[PDB]
């Protein structure tokens, strides 16, 4: 188990480099902190208008401006 | 007394292992290769410019056949046949005949340039030295018949390359 | 892509050398044992000169088996530098033919200035050797053998260590010693296959 | 007149074009073969006039003839020689080439390459010095040089 | 820095050859533009020069007359133009000319 | 005649069609099948189908016709009647539908088709900042993963058969 | 006014092409201790014009041709795609600004095989048709890891416009993060227009043998053509330059000494190895760069999500 | 409208220069030859291996025309499922490789 | 020495420099003073042809500001 991995190094190192990246890239990016930011990033971004709700009433969370304080934000994106 | 090309087995340690993976995977000798050819690149070549730059040459070359002659007018050559007996090709053709005052001369020697293998045995066979070797060899011709020597041609060969011949038989002689 | 059968059809240099040697004198017969080998052409002209010598039951004297040995090991070089270049140019590495035929023209040079012709010489003849060496042609050759050595360095760096030039000969006409003995192999294709035979360490001469 | 200008121009300009670009095979035969090869070597420089290195036949201007041409190699010779397209040119190297040389008597040698193809410029020499063998070179285009091809077709 | 000595040398080589009419005219006779110690001339107008800086082989040259025994040699060198009294000195066969 | 340019290359693309399909010999229908699908890449991407058309010429012509001339060139050893008259009455009933078209401007053989200009269907308003065919294609990893599986399965089992097949035992 | 630039985009390119026959010429002799050309010029200048008429007023072969039609179509075929495919090249301004610009300059070279095949099947040797059919499965063989390559190394582009590859690479150079891509990429494209040590066709017939001199140089001012743009490509792709939208000229020489340079090295490298067997380079590609360019192309793949690091779509 | 232009353009142009390469030493008179492959009249030996490359590559190109939309497939909002999806098909693509590489598909012409 | 090669890629490095240049004082030549407006997706089409339509010149590089508006 350990020795065959020195041998199967020094015999073919392609194999084992080839291996070796596609087992870092399967395992890393349910590992790393940073894949719900590019989540987010993805989501976040405005291809179509945000066409406007009628205002029946009761909306508070929904702004009346862009410029409200109530609305999504995107300051974690702008620090990061 | 005798010694073992490409007998020296790898080692199997993870240091030697990473070296020839890292070799392999990261191409060394051929950047080696590379950059020395580049190194080979920022060299003065060794091109001479002919026809203005002339590769050198010593005394002993062995180039185009010539008649020579006694520091008289006279020609040296006294017909005795040596040269075409030992010329390993047979291209040397002699005949001759008493002349008017009773000399033993020549009346007809020819040399086949195209049969001539350029040994130099003939000028060294001679007790005269009559016939010689001259240094110039940039006589090549258009024709065949062009490289058929009669004894006029080998004559004025020695008249026109003496100053020449007779300098390198004098820088030469004391080594026969 | 697999070789089943190899038919060399040769004879297309067949000049006819021996009925002629058999018309003409020794002396006349040595310059065709210049043009047989014509990159090895000091070492014919030698094996010759050994065998008249023997059968005339003479010995030359020491200065000329001293300067045939010399030749000798020059003419060695030149072979060896031929066929490794030609070698390596067949294969497609063109580099190292031009860089050491530069050293081939310098050792023509000393055939040269020691016999006055640039290949076929007609310097070793039954008896020694037909002329002295001229005054100065050994420092010449100091000279050029001192820088030899980085010469083999810069070829052998070209070649030996690549991947793509031993890819080329690392299993290719492997021959064991039995059949390299029996199939009349001698020198380089014996000494591959780890038979320790040579001429000069067995059966030496001058 | 103004015809005979143009066309001797045209003439110098098409003569440059041949003889600065002349593409050598070479039959690799015997030791003349050695010796272009060393006309070839970086002391000479062959490539530096315009003459590469080992053409192919298909496409070669001169044709040179290094070495000793035997009955069993002629045909093949006169089969090469006949594939190249014109203009084509022969160079005989040698005294094997030129007259048979060492091996004029012998039983299966050609006694000279003329008797196959026709040999426009003749290099002596057994071998003849890779000096040689350029001035022969040289020579050839020198040769090429004062053609008057257009001139003969106009008066013609 | 030392590009400054390469290039005051290839002005001297201009200047050398007698200004840029001289330095083409060499140019494009001779493929060359160096300059050397003249060491002499013979009868039919070759002029012989010698650079002992140089290697073993550039260290002798010769510049060609433009005309020898009627014929025109501006483009037309030739080997074989060179006298028997200069050819042994220009072959390094020997060391006087 | 600019804006019936979609319709003189759709002309082109059955005179080749006619031409391939006349078999006059293999290495011959490859070469006008070529054509053929060079011709309809451009139909496509004179119609806004960039991505498409480019998928035309990278796969169908530049990785499988290369196959199919390739198996050609290792068979039909190199060296009609019947080749130059179903070519000629082929170009007879094209040129005679195409007259047909352009004289009435309204043709019905199984189908009724209308001689105007094929300008006339296009979609007048913009699509914003992305073409509409490059995200319908890249919606295959979001969406047709049951696409992506079957695919891929059935390349896969390609692979596999064709080197049983091919292997003799 | 735009055939202006049409004409001066396609005759630079073939007296590019023209003096860079005569740069390796020179080049290859002194890297081999000699001198290229300088007799027929002032340093060999009018060596490509000399060589030119020579091969444009000599004898043609006049083949047994089994079809006059591919005979005459496979140099058109090579030549209009070799001049086609520097249309969608930022220089840093594309002549032929196209969307998809990569995908169609593979397109373009997956097409270029026809040449190859239609002069082998033209020519009644079959010797000939042997070796462009062995020349047409390396060219094919070594497409795939082209298209592999260049998809792995578009996700840190975001998109197939190759005048966004100059704005991607605006902080550093795209060489540091895709190096193992890089020479991959650098070898395939070497392998691609059949350059040393991959020229199988020189070693021991070409797949034009039969043909004229005049449409043999037109096949080889075709492949050189091949080898500038590829040059041009790998430089934009790896090594992009600093662009100031003000001085485009800036750019112009930045990239155009640094693809000098790339081709100089192509020379470099066709002059310092032995050739490959047919077997090996087979075994180069199907069993060392496939596997590699696999996993790389994995790695490429999912590392960009986990570092929040996806480029813009435009 | 200027890209068909373009190609035009190239094409005149290649086939102006065929035209000229060819047909002008036709005008020159030279000579008429004769000539009366190193393989005479031998039939073409059908190699499964070439036609074995051949399909490996047409099998391959295939699935890279399923991997090309990866760059505009990376924008989507469902990123798990396209990153699945497109470690999938590269596993795919590696998996037939590596059947090929094990059953001799690779022999000879490695 | 072998600074000689340096004419050569001098004459091909101006071959190389010369299509580009053309490209980009061409482009800049015949819009106007400025760059060759990139059109990727309708939206930037939608923009020039509006462009084009309000120059009043059917030129849609003839760009008009404030001066226009009442
Ligand atoms: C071998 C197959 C391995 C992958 C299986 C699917 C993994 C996955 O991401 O599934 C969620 C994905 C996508 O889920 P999702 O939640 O991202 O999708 C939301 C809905 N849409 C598509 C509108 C955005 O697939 C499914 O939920 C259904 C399709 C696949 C079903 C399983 C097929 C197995 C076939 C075996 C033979
Ligand atoms: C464009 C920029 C410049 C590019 C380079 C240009 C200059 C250099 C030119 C070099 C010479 C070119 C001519 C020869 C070409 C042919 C030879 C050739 O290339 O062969 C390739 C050789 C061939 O390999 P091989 O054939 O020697 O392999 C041996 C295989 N057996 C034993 C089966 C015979 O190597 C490769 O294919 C490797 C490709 C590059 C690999 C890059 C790996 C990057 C590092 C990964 C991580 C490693 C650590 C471990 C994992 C860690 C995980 C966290
Ligand atoms: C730009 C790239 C390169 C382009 C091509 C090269 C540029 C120069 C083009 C014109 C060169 C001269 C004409 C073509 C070559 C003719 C050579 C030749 O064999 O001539 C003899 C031939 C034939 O002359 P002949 O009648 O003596 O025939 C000799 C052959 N026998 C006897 C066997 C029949 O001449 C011609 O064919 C004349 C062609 C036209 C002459 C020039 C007209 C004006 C051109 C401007
Ligand atoms: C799970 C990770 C993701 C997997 C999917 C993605 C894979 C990406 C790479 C694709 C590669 C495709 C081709 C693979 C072929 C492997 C089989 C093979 O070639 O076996 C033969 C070989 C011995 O060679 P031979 O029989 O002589 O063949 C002639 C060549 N010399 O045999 C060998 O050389 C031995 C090969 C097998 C052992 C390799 C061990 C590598 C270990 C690396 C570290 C661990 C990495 C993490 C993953 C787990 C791996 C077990
Ligand atoms: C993008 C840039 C591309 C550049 C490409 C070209 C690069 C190289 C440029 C040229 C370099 C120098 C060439 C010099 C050639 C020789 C000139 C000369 O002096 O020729 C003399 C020769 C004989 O003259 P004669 O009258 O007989 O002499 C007796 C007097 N004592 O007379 C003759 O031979 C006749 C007259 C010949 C004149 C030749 C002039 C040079 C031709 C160059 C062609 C290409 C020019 C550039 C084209 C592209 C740019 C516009
Ligand atoms: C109506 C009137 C016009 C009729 C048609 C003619 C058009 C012009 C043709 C070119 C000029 C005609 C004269 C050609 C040369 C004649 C003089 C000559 O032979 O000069 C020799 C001289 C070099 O001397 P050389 O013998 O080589 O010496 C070696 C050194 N010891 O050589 C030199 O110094 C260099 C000679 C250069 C020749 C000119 C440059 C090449 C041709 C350019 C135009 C044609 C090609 C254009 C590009 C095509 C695509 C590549
Ligand atoms: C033996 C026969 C002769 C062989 C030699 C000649 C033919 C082969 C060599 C030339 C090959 C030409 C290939 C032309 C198509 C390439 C794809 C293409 O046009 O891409 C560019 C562009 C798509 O990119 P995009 O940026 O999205 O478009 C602008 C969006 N704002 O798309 C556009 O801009 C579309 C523009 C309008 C449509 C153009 C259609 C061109 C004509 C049809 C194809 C012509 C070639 C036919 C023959 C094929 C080969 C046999
Ligand atoms: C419009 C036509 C332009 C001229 C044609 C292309 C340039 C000439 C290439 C000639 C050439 C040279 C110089 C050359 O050196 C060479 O050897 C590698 C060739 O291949 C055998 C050549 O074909
Ligand atoms: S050099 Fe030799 S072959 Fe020539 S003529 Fe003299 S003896 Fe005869
Ligand atoms: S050996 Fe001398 S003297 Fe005797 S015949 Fe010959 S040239 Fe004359
Ligand atoms: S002429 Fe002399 S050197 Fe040349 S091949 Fe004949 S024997 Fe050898």
């Amino acid at each position: 188990v350990a020795a065959f991995l020195k041998n199967v190094w020094a015999k073919e190192p392609v194999l084992v480099a080839s291996f070796a990246i596609a087992g870092l890239a399967v395992i890393l990016p349910t590992l790393s902190p940073y894949t719900k930011y590019s989540l987010m990033i993805n989501r976040a971004t405005p291809y179509n208008y945000p066409v406007p709700l009628r205002d029946d009433g009761n909306m508070p969370d929904v702004p009346s401006h862009p410029q409200d304080p109530q609305g999504p934000s995107l300051e974690w994106l702008k620090r990061l | 007394t005798y010694k073992y090309v490409n007998l020296r087995e790898p080692s199997m340690d993870m240091k030697s292992v990473t070296d020839r993976a890292a070799q392999t995977l990261l191409w060394t000798e051929l950047i080696r290769g590379l950059g020395m050819t580049l190194s080979y690149l920022f060299r003065e070549p060794a091109t001479i410019n002919y026809p203005f730059e002339k590769g050198p040459l010593s005394p002993r070359f062995r180039g185009e056949h010539a008649l020579r002659r006694y520091p008289s007018g006279e020609e040296r050559c006294i017909a005795c046949k040596l040269c075409e007996a030992v010329c390993p090709a047979q291209a040397i053709t002699i005949e001759a005949e008493p002349r008017a005052d009773g000399s033993r001369r020549t009346t007809r020697y020819d040399i086949d340039m195209t049969k001539c293998i350029y040994c130099g045995f003939c000028q060294e066979a001679c007790p005269v030295d009559a016939i010689v070797e001259g240094p110039n060899f940039e006589f090549s011709t258009e024709t065949h018949e062009e490289l058929l020597y009669n004894k006029e041609k080998l004559l004025n060969n020695g008249d026109k390359w003496e100053a020449e011949i007779a300098a390198n038989i004098q820088a030469d002689y004391l080594y026969r | 892509e697999m070789v089943r059968k190899c038919d060399p059809h040769i004879g297309l240099l067949h000049r006819g050398t021996e009925k002629l040697i058999e018309y003409k004198t020794y002396l006349q017969a040595l310059p065709y044992f210049d043009r047989l080998d014509y990159v090895s052409m000091m070492c014919n002209e030698q094996a010759y000169s050994l065998a008249v010598e023997k059968l005339l039951n003479i010995q030359p004297p020491p200065r000329a088996q001293w300067i045939r040995v010399l030749f000798g090991e020059i003419t060695r070089l030149l072979n060896h530098i031929m066929a490794v270049t030609t070698h390596a140019l067949d294969i497609g590495a063109m580099t190292p033919f031009f860089w050491m035929f530069e050293e081939r023209e310098k050792m023509f040079e000393f055939y040269e200035r020691v016999s006055g012709a640039r290949m076929h010489a007609a310097y070793v003849r039954p008896g020694g050797v037909h002329q002295d060496l001229p005054l100065g042609l050994m420092d010449d050759i100091y000279e050029f053998s001192k820088n030899f050595s980085l010469r083999i360095d810069e070829l052998e760096e070209m070649l030996t260590n690549n991947r793509i030039w031993r890819n080329r000969t690392v299993d290719i006409g492997v021959v064991t010693a039995e059949d390299a003995l029996n199939y009349g192999f001698s020198g380089v294709m014996l000494r591959g296959s780890g038979i320790q035979w040579d001429l000069r360490k067995t059966q030496p001469y001058d | 007149s103004r015809g005979e200008y143009v066309v001797a121009k045209l003439d110098d300009l098409i003569n440059w074009a041949r003889r600065s670009s002349l593409w050598p095979m070479t039959f690799g035969l015997a030791c003349c073969a050695v010796e272009m090869m060393h006309m070839a070597a970086p002391r000479y420089d062959m490539d530096r006039f315009g003459v590469v290195f080992r053409a192919s036949p298909r496409q070669s201007d001169v044709m040179i003839v290094a070495g000793t041409l035997t009955n069993k190699m002629a045909p093949a010779l006169r089969k090469v020689y006949d594939q190249m397209p014109e203009p084509r040119y022969v160079v005989s190297m040698g005294s094997c080439a030129n007259g048979g040389g060492y091996y004029h008597y012998s039983y299966s040698v050609v006694r000279g390459c003329d008797r196959i193809v026709p040999v426009d410029i003749y290099v002596p020499g057994c071998p003849p010095t890779a000096e040689a063998l350029l001035y022969g070179i040289l020579q050839l285009q020198k040769k090429i040089k004062r053609e008057k091809r257009l001139r003969i077709w106009y008066r013609r | 820095m030392e590009l400054l000595q390469v290039l005051k040398r290839g002005l001297q080589q201009v200047s050398g050859h007698g200004g840029l009419r001289g330095y083409l005219r060499v140019l494009f006779r001779a493929n060359d533009v160096r300059v050397g110690t003249l060491v002499g001339e013979d009868k039919y107008g070759n002029k012989y020069y010698e650079d002992n800086k140089q290697f073993f082989g550039r260290h002798r040259w010769v510049i060609y007359t433009t005309e020898m025994n009627g014929k025109n040699t501006f483009w037309d060198v030739d080997g074989s133009m060179v006298p028997p009294e200069w050819h042994r000195w220009l072959h390094c066969m020997t060391d006087d000319p | 005649m600019m804006t019936y340019i979609v319709f003189i290359l759709s002309i082109i693309f059955v005179m080749g069609f006619v031409g391939f399909s006349s078999k006059p010999s293999p290495i011959y229908g490859g070469l006008g099948l070529i054509v053929s699908g060079g011709v309809g890449c451009g139909i496509v991407l004179n119609f806004g189908g960039s991505f498409l058309g480019l998928m035309v010429f990278l796969i169908y012509l530049g990785g499988m016709m290369v196959v199919f001339g390739y198996t050609t060139a290792m068979a039909t050893e190199q060296y009609n009647k019947v080749v130059l008259g179903t070519f000629i009455t082929g170009l007879l009933m094209e040129f005679l539908m195409v007259y047909y078209v352009l004289k009435d401007k309204e043709v019905e053989i199984v189908f009724k088709f209308n001689g105007m200009g094929d300008w006339v269907i296009y979609d007048t308003g913009d699509s914003g900042f992305f073409s509409e065919e490059a995200m319908g294609i890249a919606a295959l990893y979001s969406y047709g993963t049951w696409l992506v599986i079957v695919t891929g399965w059935s390349l896969l089992i390609g692979v596999v058969v064709i080197m049983e097949i091919t292997r003799g035992n | 006014m735009f055939m202006i630039n049409v004409l001066t985009l396609i005759i630079p390119i073939l007296l590019a092409v023209a003096f860079l026959t005569l740069v390796e010429r020179k080049v290859l002799g002194y890297m081999q201790f000699r001198k290229g050309p300088n007799v027929v010029g002032p340093y060999g200048l009018l060596q490509p014009i000399a060589d030119a008429i020579k091969l444009f007023i000599k004898e043609p072969l006049r083949p047994a041709t089994s079809s006059i039609s591919m005979f005459i179509l496979a140099p058109i075929l090579a030549l209009t795609l070799a001049l086609t495919m520097w249309i969608p090249l930022p220089m840093p301004y594309p002549l032929i600004n196209m969307n998809l610009g990569v995908l169609f300059m593979l397109a373009m070279s997956s097409l270029a095989v026809y040449s190859i095949l239609w002069s082998g099947w033209a020519s009644n040797s079959k010797y000939a048709l042997i070796g462009a059919l062995r020349a047409v499965a390396q060219t094919i063989s070594y497409e795939v890891t082209l298209a592999i390559i260049l998809l792995s190394v578009l996700l840190m582009n975001g998109s197939f416009t190759l005048s966004t590859l100059i704005i991607t690479q605006e902080q550093v150079w795209l060489i540091f993060p895709a190096w193992p891509l890089a020479m991959m990429w650098f070898i395939s494209t070497l392998a691609e227009t059949n350059r040393a040590p991959f020229d199988l066709t020189e070693g021991e017939s070409g797949f034009n043998v039969e043909y004229a001199a005049g449409p043999f140089a037109l096949f080889f001012m075709a492949e050189y053509a091949n080898i500038i743009m590829m040059n041009i490509f790998t430089t934009t792709l790896f090594l992009g330059a600093f662009h100031n939208p003000y001085m485009p000229e800036l750019y112009t020489i930045n990239f155009t000494i640094k693809s000098l340079l790339l081709s100089i090295t192509f020379l470099w490298i066709r002059a310092s190895y032995p050739r490959f067997r047919y077997d090996q380079l087979m075994h180069l590609l199907w069993k060392n760069f496939l596997p590699l360019t696999l996993a790389l192309c994995m790695w490429h793949v999912s590392l960009p999500i986990l570092l929040s690091s996806i480029p813009p779509q435009t | 409208m200027n890209l068909m232009i373009t190609l035009l353009t190239n094409f005149t142009l290649a086939t102006l220069l065929v035209t000229i390469a060819f047909w002008l030493p036709q005008l020159n008179v030279y000579s008429e030859k004769t000539s009366p492959d190193p393989m005479g009249s031998a039939r073409l030996p059908f190699s499964m291996k070439f036609f074995l490359v051949a399909i490996t590559f047409l099998l391959f190109d295939l699935e890279i025309a399923l991997l090309l939309p990866l760059p505009w497939a990376s924008q989507t909002t469902n990123l798990n499922t396209m990153l699945t999806m497109a470690l999938l098909l590269i596993f795919l693509l590696a998996v037939s490789l590596a059947y090929e590489w094990t059953q001799k598909g690779l022999e000879w012409t490695e | 020495m072998w600074f000689e090669v340096l004419p050569g890629i001098a004459v091909m490095g101006v071959c190389l420099f010369i299509p580009g240049m053309a490209t980009a004082r061409i482009h800049r030549f015949s819009n106007g003073g400025r760059e060759k407006r990139v059109a990727h997706y309708s939206y930037q089409w939608y923009l020039m042809e509006r462009d084009r339509r309000v120059s009043g010149v059917n030129r849609y590089y003839v760009s008009k500001g404030l001066e226009n508006i009442d």
